[PDB]
């Protein structure tokens, strides 16, 4: 079957360069046009570049024109993207895609994340989002964990080591002014469970090897 | 203007494909790669109905392009020209886009109506561009297959 | 360059509904308009090629139509798995362009958000910065308005919102609004409130706290 596999994404400093690869199988690679399409976090798809079947021609979007170079190697069934002058705006998941007759993008790869930042690897600070003293009898209380200032993505959050799953909402990360990520994980629980049940958020940031188990208690 | 959607293969069974923004190349394709063939919209234009000749225009059905013939350095040249798809096909098509479709030896020949004795041609060699040519070693004969898919 | 626009930006659909979304081109593109589906943190997939032609393996419920500048994608009886972003793309001329997309979600009964406000912890402000989190929990539709009040004064450019993806069970959204202030700025004021406006609320809901009270 048609298979496209991208590799080469990672964290890169702005102004520096990075090479993306896309290995193809299950079709005559030498007779199909190939493309790169990118998607910045929470944004629409953006076409980056095309290379015709034989590699004697290519075309770029204005946004990448001059900074990026699309190429291929038909003997290795591989598609390339050389990125130069990378900037914060270039942070995106990069997909490789085959086109049919220079028309639709009929097969897509899984995508590779390219992170463009001057930020250093950092484990997060974990603060409690304490359940309110106003939480009434037979009602619900919300509590959580503010996971702040980490780089790069991802951090993972579980509650009571994954024992508590119903009512949990771990929010997608938001990039702050500083160039660091922040998110909160919340859980709603019975207000009557606050004294008898222990609530611990388990935060894990592998890039910095930061494991934090934070107890979330009513304030006194 | 009513036209017919088709693919064209030269007399050596080489298929036609896009290789650039305004370029076609002719190469042999494996059976499973038959879908790669460029889709033409052949329209019948108002003109010279001489015995064995029929005036046609060749648009690319999936692009805002038409084949046209012009001169470059005193030389008749084939090109793919950008058009506004909403105004095409025209019954009164512009002279540059007009080809005389000739039926001979159960085959098709496309002569430029702008340049007599100049035809849509391919080379014997694999993966070379489609051009205006026509002694000589250029291939000028084609077969038309209908688009079903 | 050919620009593509998509309408609406967001669509709420009850499962089994026949739904239609549009794509408009800035210039005539013949039938060279393609439709893609994209689920969050998933690779896009081709649905319809050349306006109205089927693509192998795509469920028969997906249908496309249109020519020139106006194009439509029809979902003939929406299924739960169809909540996704829908993109159109044109290949008539270079450079190739995508439309901005249509996000389709699952319609359910209006659900008011459960609002909670969280002051900054003692351990946070020790390191110099204070965070005020406003939680809107389990609401429908996605549309919610959050305004921060600091001693009955409206705040601007110091808050970041985050919204979860639609829950696969209850079809609700949850949202966090995080007000960031320096330790000093936070120590200058007493009242911190977040006002929430949603279709499920007859009158907007305010959740407040007096700093250290
Ligand atoms: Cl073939
Ligand atoms: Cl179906």
């Amino acid at each position: 079957q048609v298979q496209l596999v991208e590799s080469g994404g990672g964290v890169v400093q702005p102004g520096r360069s990075l090479r993306l690869s896309c290995a193809a199988s299950g079709f005559t690679f030498s007779v199909y046009g190939m493309n790169w399409v990118r998607q910045a976090p929470g944004k629409g798809l953006e076409w980056v570049a095309i290379i015709w079947y034989d590699g004697d021609n290519q075309y770029y979007a204005d946004s990448v024109k001059g900074r990026f170079t699309i190429s291929r190697d038909n003997s290795k069934n591989t598609l390339y993207l050389q990125m130069n002058g990378l900037r914060a705006e270039d942070t995106a998941v990069y997909y490789c895609a085959r086109d049919l007759r220079t028309g639709p993008f009929d097969y897509w790869g899984q995508g590779t994340l390219v992170t463009v930042s001057s930020a250093s690897t950092k484990g997060p600070s974990v603060f409690p989002l304490a359940p309110s003293s106003k939480s009434t009898s037979g009602g619900t209380a919300a509590l959580g964990c503010l996971v702040k200032d980490y780089f790069p993505e991802p951090v993972t959050v579980s509650w009571n080591s994954g024992a508590l799953t119903s009512g949990v909402h771990t929010f997608p990360a938001v990039l702050q002014s500083s160039g660091l990520y922040s998110l909160s994980s919340v859980v709603t629980v019975p207000s009557s469970s606050l004294g008898t049940q222990t609530y611990i958020c388990n935060v894990n940031h592998k890039p910095s090897n930061t494991k934090v188990d934070k107890r979330v208690e009513p304030k006194s | 203007v009513r036209s017919l959607n088709c693919t064209l293969r030269d007399s050596q069974q080489k298929s036609l494909v896009m290789s650039g923004p305004y370029e076609l190349k002719a190469l042999h394709l494996q059976g499973q790669d038959m879908e790669q063939q460029v889709v033409f919209s052949m329209s019948f234009v108002q003109g010279e109905e001489s015995n064995d000749k029929i005036p046609v225009a060749l648009g690319l059905k999936e692009k805002n392009l038409y084949l046209s013939c012009v001169l470059k350095d005193d030389k008749p040249t084939l090109q793919l020209e950008s058009v506004d798809p909403k105004n095409y096909p025209k019954k009164k098509m512009e002279k540059r886009f007009v080809f005389n479709k000739i039926e001979i030896n159960n085959k098709l020949e496309f002569e430029s109506a702008q340049f007599p004795n100049w035809y849509i041609s391919t080379s014997q060699a694999e993966n070379m561009p489609v051009f205006l040519g026509g002694g000589g070693q250029d291939i000028t004969d084609f077969t038309m297959q209908f688009v079903s898919s | 360059e050919i620009v593509l626009t998509q309408s609406p930006d967001f669509q709420s659909v009850t499962p089994k509904e026949k739904v239609t979304i549009t794509c408009r081109a800035s210039q005539s593109i013949g039938s060279s308009l393609h439709w893609y589906q994209q689920k969050p943190d998933q690779s896009p997939k081709l649905l319809i090629k050349y306006a109205s032609q089927s693509f192998s393996g795509v469920p028969s419920r997906f249908s496309g139509s249109g020519s020139g500048t106006d194009f439509t994608l029809t979902i003939n009886s929406l299924e739960a798995e169809d909540a996704a972003a829908y993109y159109c793309h044109q290949s008539s001329s270079l450079p190739f362009t995508f439309g901005p997309g249509t996000k389709v979600d699952i319609k359910r009964t209006v659900a008011a958000p459960s609002v909670f406000i969280f002051p900054p912890s003692d351990e946070q402000l020790k390191s110099g910065t204070a965070s005020v989190v406003c939680l809107l929990n389990n609401f429908y539709p996605r549309e919610a308005k959050v305004q921060w009040k600091v001693d009955n004064a409206l705040q601007s450019g110091n808050s970041q919102e985050s919204v979860t993806e639609q829950d696969s069970k209850d079809s609700t959204y949850s949202l966090s609004s995080t007000l960031t202030l320096s330790k000093a700025d936070y120590e200058k004021h007493k009242v911190y409130a977040c006002e929430v406006t949603h279709q499920g609320l007859s009158s907007p809901v305010t959740k407040s706290f007096n700093r250290g009270e």
